[PDB]
């Protein structure tokens, strides 16, 4: 959802 | 408006409603926050919570300001919402209709509702009065201006912060409430207040740091959710370093930026540990946020  | 069991009843029917008009096939709801599927069960929920904590002090409960601002919002924000399938018919039914970009931003009020409830009864028992702002210079602010109020009315909110960060005009104002004023409400909560103070710090040139990430730049979209900046970046999809930043809304108080890969994906994060200017400075530096909703030109920050 979110990565880095 | 004090609050009783009955009016909570009543706001439980509205919202049941809403879940209803929400289930129709037709819209095709994605499981994806904000999923106003799952939050307004959630919110009925944490509202049974609350009740259970205030068995045999319902007196306490419905005078809490708070609380009868909260409940006084629920209701008008459900009735808006079956008013807005109402008037609104198969339009909804678009994905791209104006109606059914209204729902979307109800569901975003929804899920800032929820989670401001929660904070503010966390476990089900008021804890307004301890809440605990993030950044220190924010929390003295709040302290001096208010005491240990959790809630109040924009008009004074304004006033109050003018007075230490003025604000120099009546249609920067009307952009700032409608920055900060999460639920939609016309107050303005100590919850809200932390939001916004972590999301636009530091303290010390909060209107001047607003005015330089939101009030006019092009990569701000306020009340947009994942989904739509995923839909909202595919048109620049062949511009690697096209981006936009907002509101995250799992991890209130924090940004979520998205941009357009060399290798044409479509990716979001949340900076760990840095203000906003800092991560848009180092994406600028190293390519992945160079135009702004998709244009040539880039704020200088
Ligand atoms: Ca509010
Ligand atoms: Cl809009
Ligand atoms: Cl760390
Ligand atoms: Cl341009």
């Amino acid at each position: 959802r979110y990565d880095a | 408006g004090t609050v009783d069991k009955k009016m909570v009843e009543k706001c439980w029917k509205l919202m049941d409603k809403v879940v209803r008009l929400c289930q129709n096939p037709k819209l095709a709801l994605k499981n994806s926050p904000p999923y106003i599927l799952d939050l307004l069960p959630d919110t009925y929920q944490h509202l049974r919570t609350i009740l259970s904590r205030y068995e045999g002090k319902m007196e306490t409960l419905g005078e809490n300001e708070y609380f009868r601002v909260f409940m006084e919002n629920l209701m008008k924000k459900t009735k808006q919402t079956i008013s807005l399938f109402k008037e609104g018919k198969e339009r909804m039914y678009e994905e791209n209709s104006q109606p059914r970009r209204n729902l979307t931003k109800l569901s975003l009020i929804f899920s800032h509702m929820l989670a401001e409830l929660k904070g503010i009864f966390p476990s089900g028992l008021f804890q307004g009065d301890t809440f605990r702002i993030t950044k220190a210079d924010a929390a003295e602010f709040w302290r001096k201006a208010f005491g240990e109020k959790t809630i109040v009315p924009w008009k004074s909110f304004r006033q109050a912060l003018h007075e230490v960060h003025p604000i120099s005009s009546g249609l920067e104002a009307m952009a700032l409430k409608s920055t900060i004023d999460l639920t939609c409400n016309d107050y303005i909560s100590v919850f809200e207040f932390d939001i916004f103070t972590r999301l636009f710090q530091p303290w010390s040139s909060l209107l001047r740091n607003w005015n330089s990430l939101a009030v006019t730049h092009p990569g701000y979209m306020a009340f947009l959710t994942y989904d739509e900046v995923k839909a909202r970046l595919q048109k620049f999809i062949h511009k690697p370093g096209s981006y936009i930043f907002r509101l995250s809304c799992t991890r209130l108080g924090q940004w979520a930026i998205g941009y357009v890969t060399a290798d044409g994906n479509i990716l979001q994060t949340i900076p760990h540990n840095k203000p906003l200017f800092q991560a848009l400075i180092d994406g600028f530096r190293e390519g992945f946020y160079l135009f702004p909703d998709g244009r040539n030109q880039n704020p200088d920050l």
